[PDB]
């Protein structure tokens, strides 16, 4: 037949799409949250050095 | 007399057989009638199907 065809390989380009979005998704979230660690541990370094300098 | 009853025998033959070609033809016009009914359902499933798939 003909509409089997295009619709199964339509439903699964849908699938494959938002599979593959969800990991770019996933992986910028993971390298965004460990660069916010970065950012939490740079700080509390930060408002040390600021503390002995105000002392 | 004779004749006549040859005759009479023979339309009577007739007549049963033209009966049973009838019923014979309203047995098999009932069967087409089904198998009609089969592809209307079946095409009417196939529409259905093809109604959900586009739209999901």
């Amino acid at each position: 037949m003909d509409a089997i065809k295009k619709k199964m390989q339509m439903l699964k380009l849908d699938k494959e799409n938002a599979l593959d979005r969800a990991e770019q998704a996933e992986a910028d979230k993971k390298a965004a949250e460990d660069r916010s660690k970065q950012l939490e541990d740079e700080l509390v370094s930060l408002q040390k050095k600021l503390k002995g300098t105000e002392d | 007399s004779d004749k006549l009853k040859e005759a009479e025998t023979r339309a009577e033959f007739a007549e049963r057989s033209v009966t049973k070609l009838e019923k014979s033809i309203d047995d098999l016009e009932d069967e087409l009638y089904a198998q009609k009914l089969k592809y209307k359902a079946i095409s009417e499933e196939l529409d259905h199907a093809l109604n959900d798939m586009t739209s999901i």
